[PDB]
């Protein structure tokens, strides 16, 4: 909805497809307007040219004139081969961004929005495309204690994925990206060389799923 | 400068930006003029008003050097039946300011005068007196079966 | 050769004001001679010069740009480059997003411009 | 460049015929204003990709990691790094326009005059400084969304996460893994004051920015037909309708120099224009993230990247992870 209410109130935000247009136009005005200049003939009119004089001066005026329209037009012509190469250029871009960000997920970061890349659709304009680009972005953070690893039993322990956090008082396990603590597990960690070596290590237990169901066929 | 960019732009609305214009450039405030300061008129009378001349096989060559000029004089006269400068104006003579004149003097018949032009051919122009194809200077020819 | 260079015109849209400022380009503008103000692009005239900060709205040069604001005029400035902001890092601190916000934004692009022969 | 200026100016009778061949001479002005405002373009896409300027805490604790080659140097009046100080020196600067009270002079003098760019050096510093800044206490969370703080070393280990090898290897060897590192920048330091061709690729732009203005100058000698090549001597020696014979000679001639130097200054900005975002897309991939796409930052397994300012250009220090030792085993 706010993207209905920011095309409806916003005219610049289309700015990159009218500054095409408008040039398309623009270089044709000044491709007719070049026909007003005389270019050093007595006359910028082909038909005043031809009806005051006979061939043989009427020959060197249509010459100038002639030599002056086929510049500008070889002007016309080099302008129109550069935008063409720019239109090109930007069109292979927004092709790669079709066929990534809308046929897919990319994991290039901003390519296709400000953000972790969700999905995007596409949308028509005149001479031009629209990707609406939906993306995830973290919103509220807040500040938590971190280790590089907790050593239990003389071993190190380290996440199979996710962050230790410590709110102060007890350790968890939590994705990068979105806060949702869990107790440390021998699921969630793997173990690989002893205490020593990792720099900042911080003392806390590890809980071992199998054995409190161990204990509860010894009590039964 | 408001209606000067409105001008520039053919537009009576304009937007929001930067926009160049004819460009700024501070005027001269007076003229100052400098020649060398050496005051002797230079003695064409001789030159042009000879007694006799020569003849083209030994055309005449005066040096004109270290004398004021003053090509106005001859350009007012009607005596000139012929006067045409090809590398420069002819009254523009008085405000160009030269480093040599070579005066080449020689008498012909009226039909030869044709081919003293520059990058002229013919018999005179071939084989007695040839002037130069880049040759800049002005040419003069009288009649002078009276003299 | 007399000093000379471009001259460009500062402008809001006619549609909001007719005032307008001048910026000759590459002058040391003691030679054009209270709102002249010596840029490192030359030389602005008809522009009041503060030391507040803000984002560039129209771009005049090394690192000066012009706005139209509040008594409304035109004020040159030097732009700033953004919010100020310390990152509170430490060796053992963290923070982890316990919300977020999907949004949507729209990129433009264009595909192809007229045929014409 | 101003077309009159550059044609024949500071005369009358010129602009009265050079009316004659209509909006040449505005065209020409157009094309080039719209230049110098894709360089602005250019340097804003590349450069401001944060819209907040992080700094550096007063604390350097980076696990072992030494930084200080490549972050800000507060003694210099200008807050350019080190590196980002020796790549100011390889490039000779020429023409930088900022203020003119020598080739330089004799290109100015004629019209050709040259803006400066809006995002002066400091200000670009400051953006390099920043990115850096984010990138090395951020990871890469500052860019898809808030400045998300976190330790160097857990960085490290997840950047080894994604390239495939447990962040236990990082931590089992992090003191000799900065070793490597805080050595590997040092290498830069001594090639970049050894060698001079490394900056090729920016010395071949200015170079050409110059070499063109300097033909452009050149052709003001040429006749072109005419019997002058200066147009006070033509004005002096002939009349007003010679005189227009040869000055239309002179001013088609100098006019098809600057279609010539409009349509080269083209082409190089598109060129430019190119590269630069694709120095855009870098900056947003190789910095503010991680790549997966092979030999994109740096010939290797990418870990991360750090920019870096230069004349007209910038460059990415890729630090990348390579597999050194191999060994034969037997699998099944
Ligand atoms: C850190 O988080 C833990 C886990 O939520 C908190 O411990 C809980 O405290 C409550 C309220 O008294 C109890 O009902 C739970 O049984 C506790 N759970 C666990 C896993 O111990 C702890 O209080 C939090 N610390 C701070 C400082 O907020
Ligand atoms: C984590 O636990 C270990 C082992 O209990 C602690 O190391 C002991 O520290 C004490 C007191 O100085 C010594 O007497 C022992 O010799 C140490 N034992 C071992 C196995 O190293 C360590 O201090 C604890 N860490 C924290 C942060 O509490
Ligand atoms: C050479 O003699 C000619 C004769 O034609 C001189 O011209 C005359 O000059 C007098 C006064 O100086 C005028 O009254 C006549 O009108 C002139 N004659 C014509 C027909 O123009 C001429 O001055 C002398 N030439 C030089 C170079 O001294
Ligand atoms: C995450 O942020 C959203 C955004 O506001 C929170 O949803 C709001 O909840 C409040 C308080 O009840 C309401 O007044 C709003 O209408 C909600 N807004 C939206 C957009 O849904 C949400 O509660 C937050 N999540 C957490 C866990 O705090
Ligand atoms: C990071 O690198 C800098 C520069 O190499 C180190 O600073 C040098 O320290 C030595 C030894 O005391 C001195 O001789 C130099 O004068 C210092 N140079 C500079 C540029 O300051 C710094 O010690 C290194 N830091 C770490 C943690 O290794
Ligand atoms: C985290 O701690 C820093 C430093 O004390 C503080 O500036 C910041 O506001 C804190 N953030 C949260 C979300 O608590
Ligand atoms: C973190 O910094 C503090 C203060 O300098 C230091 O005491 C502590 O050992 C550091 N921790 C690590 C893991 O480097
Ligand atoms: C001029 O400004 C008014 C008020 O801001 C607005 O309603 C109107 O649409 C504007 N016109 C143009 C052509 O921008
Ligand atoms: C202009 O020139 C004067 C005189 O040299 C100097 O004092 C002043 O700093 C100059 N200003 C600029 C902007 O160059
Ligand atoms: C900006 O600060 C300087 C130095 O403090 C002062 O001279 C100048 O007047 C100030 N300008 C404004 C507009 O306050
Ligand atoms: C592996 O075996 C091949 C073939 O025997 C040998 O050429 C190569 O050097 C061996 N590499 C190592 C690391 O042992």
């Amino acid at each position: 909805g706010k993207i209905q209410d920011s095309l409806s109130s916003t005219a610049s935000a289309l700015g990159k497809l009218q500054n095409v247009v408008n040039q398309n136009a623009q270089a044709l005005n000044t491709l007719v307007k070049q026909l007003s200049s005389n270019f050093g003939a007595i006359s910028s009119v082909l038909n005043d040219i031809l009806s005051r004089l006979d061939k043989v001066e009427a020959e060197v005026q249509i010459d100038r004139l002639i030599t002056g329209r086929l510049q500008s037009l070889q002007t016309y012509v080099t302008q129109q081969l550069i935008r063409a190469a720019e239109i090109r250029a930007s069109a292979n871009l927004a092709a790669t961004k079709m066929s990534e960000c809308v046929l897919g997920q990319s994991k290039r970061v901003d390519f296709c929005g400000k953000g972790y890349h969700l999905m995007s659709f596409p949308q028509s304009a005149p001479h031009g495309v629209v990707f609406l680009h939906v993306t995830y972005v973290p919103a509220q953070e807040k500040n938590f204690t971190t280790a590089p690893a907790i050593c239990h039993d003389g071993k190190a322990h380290f996440p199979r994925e996710g962050v230790f956090v410590s709110n102060g008082t007890h350790w968890f396990v939590t994705q990068r990206n979105f806060y949702e603590p869990q107790i440390i597990t021998t699921d969630n960690t793997f173990v690989s060389g002893n205490c020593d070596v990792v720099i900042g290590i911080v003392n806390n237990t590890v809980y071992d799923p199998l054995q409190p169901e161990l204990d509860s066929f010894k009590e039964e | 400068p408001l209606s000067e960019t409105k001008c520039t732009l053919k537009s009576f609305t304009v937007e929001k930006g930067i926009y160049q214009t004819s460009n700024f450039r501070v005027q001269p405030t007076e003229s100052i003029v400098r020649f060398p300061n050496i005051t002797n008129l230079c003695p064409f009378g001789e030159v042009f008003n000879a007694t006799r001349f020569a003849s083209v096989y030994a055309w005449n060559r005066k040096r004109i050097s270290n004398c004021v000029a003053d090509y106005s004089v001859l350009y007012n006269s009607a005596s000139f039946s012929t006067f045409k400068c090809y590398g420069v104006s002819p009254t523009k003579l008085n405000d160009l300011c030269f480093t040599n004149v070579y005066a080449d003097s020689f008498v012909i018949r009226g039909d030869e005068v044709r081919q003293i032009a520059p990058g002229q051919t013919g018999k005179i122009a071939d084989y007695n007196y040839k002037l130069p194809d880049d040759f800049t200077g002005c040419v003069i020819a009288w009649n002078s079966n009276n003299l | 050769p007399c000093s000379f260079g471009g001259v460009s015109v500062i402008t809001p849209g006619t549609n909001t004001s007719n005032q307008v400022a001048v910026l000759y380009q590459g002058v040391n503008c003691t030679e054009v001679p209270s709102n002249v103000f010596q840029t490192r692009a030359g030389c602005l005239i008809g522009a009041e010069h503060v030391n507040n900060s803000y984002e560039c709205d129209i771009p005049i040069g090394a690192g000066i740009c012009a706005s139209y604001q509040t008594s409304q005029s035109i004020i040159a400035y030097t732009m700033s480059l953004g919010a100020e902001n310390s990152v509170a890092y430490s060796n053992n601190s963290i923070a982890i997003p316990t919300n977020f916000t999907i949004s949507v934004t729209t990129e433009i692009l264009p595909v192809s411009m007229t045929k014409t022969s | 460049v101003d077309c009159t200026m550059y044609i024949c100016g500071d005369s009358t009778e010129c602009s009265n015929l050079l009316l004659q061949y209509g909006s040449f001479c505005t065209q020409l002005n157009r094309a080039l204003t719209g230049i110098a405002v894709e360089q602005d373009k250019n340097t804003q896409e590349v450069f401001a990709q944060v819209k907040q300027i992080y700094k550096t805490p007063p604390i350097k604790d980076f696990g072992g990691f030494n930084f200080s080659q490549i972050l800000p140097d507060p003694s210099k009046p200008s807050k350019r790094s080190f590196i980002e100080d020796l790549l100011f020196n390889k490039v000779t600067l020429a023409d930088a326009g900022f203020i003119k009270q020598d080739l330089i002079c004799a290109q100015k003098f004629n019209g050709l005059t040259v803006l400066p760019p809006l995002l002066t050096d400091e200000m670009i510093a400051q953006y390099t400084s920043a990115l850096l800044a984010g990138t090395i206490t951020s990871g890469w969370t500052f860019g898809a969304g808030a400045a998300l703080q976190i330790p160097f070393a857990m960085q490290m280990a997840y950047r080894f996460n994604g390239i495939g090898v447990t962040q236990n290897v990082l931590y089992e060897n992090q003191k000799l893994i900065a070793n490597q590192f805080n050595s590997a920048i040092g290498k830069i330091q001594d090639s970049l004051s050894s060698t001079a061709s490394a900056l090729g690729k920016l010395q071949n732009v200015v170079n050409q920015n110059a070499q063109a203005l300097n033909t452009l100058v050149k052709q003001l000698s040429s006749n072109f037909g005419a019997i002058s090549s200066v147009l006070n001597d033509i004005l002096s020696r002939l009349d007003k309708v010679e005189a227009e014979v040869q000055i239309d000679r002179l001013i088609t001639g100098r006019l098809q120099s600057l279609q010539t130097y409009v349509t080269q200054q083209l082409i190089r900005a598109a060129e430019i224009r190119a590269s630069a975002n694709l120095a855009a897309t870098k900056m947003s991939e190789c910095v503010l993230g991680q790549s997966k796409r092979v030999d994109f930052c740096g010939k290797g397994y990418h870990l991360m990247s750090f920019p870096q300012s230069a004349p007209h250009g910038v460059v990415f220090l890729h630090v990348t992870y390579v597999p050194a030792q191999e060994k034969n085993f037997t699998t099944a």
